[PDB]
């Protein structure tokens, strides 16, 4: 209910303050990359990011109003999407590269170290280039990331209406941000559409990433944390 | 239970 | 180029006239039902291909781009079709007028019941939103043009913006306020991410069936191999 | 490719 009462600027401020920290990887430059060592770094990073994502999710307006059952299920469905849009966001100012961590900046040729990962890198890079082409704002980014959290699992379920009202509220917030940016009324709904259509591609990358991660697990390439194993099992 | 289930309870 | 010249009413009319027909299919078993569904999908694909050529702006593209867009989006387009036909049949999927399946008949095929549930939930959402036919044909065209755009490119985005304008036009015509138009636009477009999700799951499921026999047409096999 | 020929028609 508190979410529904917030203004658009209160929505923005809340989401901005709730932002997770940028973590470093356990990258060791004294040893060369292997398929296993590369997957190790990425999944180790993802595991630690997940803990901060959970704290972030609870600070997303309206999310704490849900049952534990619903919270778990939304996070299980959206976690890789959320990791990816964050990655794509912080890679914007690094054309042709992916900033997994400040001490882990990789190009697509380094993605070839892991079997079948370069295809995922290419999609991530293209998404990053798309955001850069649209000049995505930070305030828009945190709106999109919260949308992903609330939407990706909303249909694989009265509480449903609550989520939808919060989603409509974020829609209002996006429009307000665009109007505040000086975009015409036509440009506003056009850009809103452009941004939301990207979420369909983020969904796509996540599903492919889930398959790839599951493949690396079933081939014993990398030991996954019990948390990651649980998040993965939710999609299988 | 799930680890996720407990982590949210923090 | 002519697609950009169309008014909002011209877009709706063009898409409505380009609509493919509702095809029919042939004690069911696993191989039986899969046979019926894949046979149905194969015939629907032929109609979809000629439908795409009638979507404004699509023929402006090169053959390569046309092929790529259809390869990426075909199962999404089939699924939003099914979901649309199943709107007035709660808890039931209308694959064909003579083939109306509930969720329990989805258990006849291993692992398909999960996909059935996602399709039914989508159909229920469309029903809750009271999705209109004019909105539907807009969403389907959007899927065709969007699903493979990131995998010339400006022309696609130009046409995409036009369809967005067309959707807003239909909502303003329906009497919705400005805030309601934007919210409804957001609601509809977020459903496409679920449709993307269902397609990815279906592609994984359909690829699992191929490896393990029941037959599929050559066209269907090629559309499947494009995602692998 | 079959899709290729059906579009070209
Ligand atoms: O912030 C992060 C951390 C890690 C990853 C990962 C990158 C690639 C592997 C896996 C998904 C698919 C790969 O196995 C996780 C991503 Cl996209 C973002
Ligand atoms: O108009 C149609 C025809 C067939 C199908 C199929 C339904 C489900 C099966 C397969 C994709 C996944 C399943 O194998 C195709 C669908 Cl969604 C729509």
């Amino acid at each position: 209910s508190l979410a529904l009462s917030l203004t658009a600027d209160q929505m923005v401020s809340a989401l901005l303050d709730a932002e997770p920290p940028i973590l470093y990887s356990e990258y060791d430059p004294t040893r060369p990359f292997s398929e296993a060592s590369m997957m190790g770094l990425l999944t180790n990073l993802a595991d630690r990011e997940l803990v901060h994502m959970i704290n972030w999710a609870k600070r997303v307006p309206g999310f704490v109003d849900l049952t534990l059952h619903d919270q778990v299920h939304l996070l299980e469905c959206a976690w890789l999407e959320i990791l990816m849009i964050g990655l794509v966001w912080r890679s914007m100012e690094h054309p042709g590269k992916l900033l997994f961590a400040p001490n882990l900046l990789l190009d697509r040729n380094q993605g070839k170290c892991v079997e079948g990962m370069v295809e995922i890198f290419d999609m991530l890079l293209a998404t990053s280039s798309r955001f850069r082409m649209m000049n995505l704002q930070g305030e828009e980014f945190v709106c999109l990331k919260s949308i992903i959290l609330l939407n990706s699992g909303v249909y694989t379920f009265e509480e449903k209406d609550h989520i939808h009202r919060v989603l409509d509220k974020i829609t209002d917030t996006l429009i307000h941000l665009m109007a505040k940016a000086g975009l015409t009324l036509q440009q506003q709904h056009q850009r809103l559409a452009q941004l939301l259509l990207i979420l369909s591609h983020i969904r796509h990358m996540s599903n492919k990433g889930m398959e790839h991660l599951y493949s690396m697990k079933c081939k014993n390439v990398v030991p996954l944390s019990d948390l990651l194993l649980e998040m993965l099992d939710a999609h299988r | 239970h799930k680890i996720l289930h407990r982590l949210l309870q923090d």
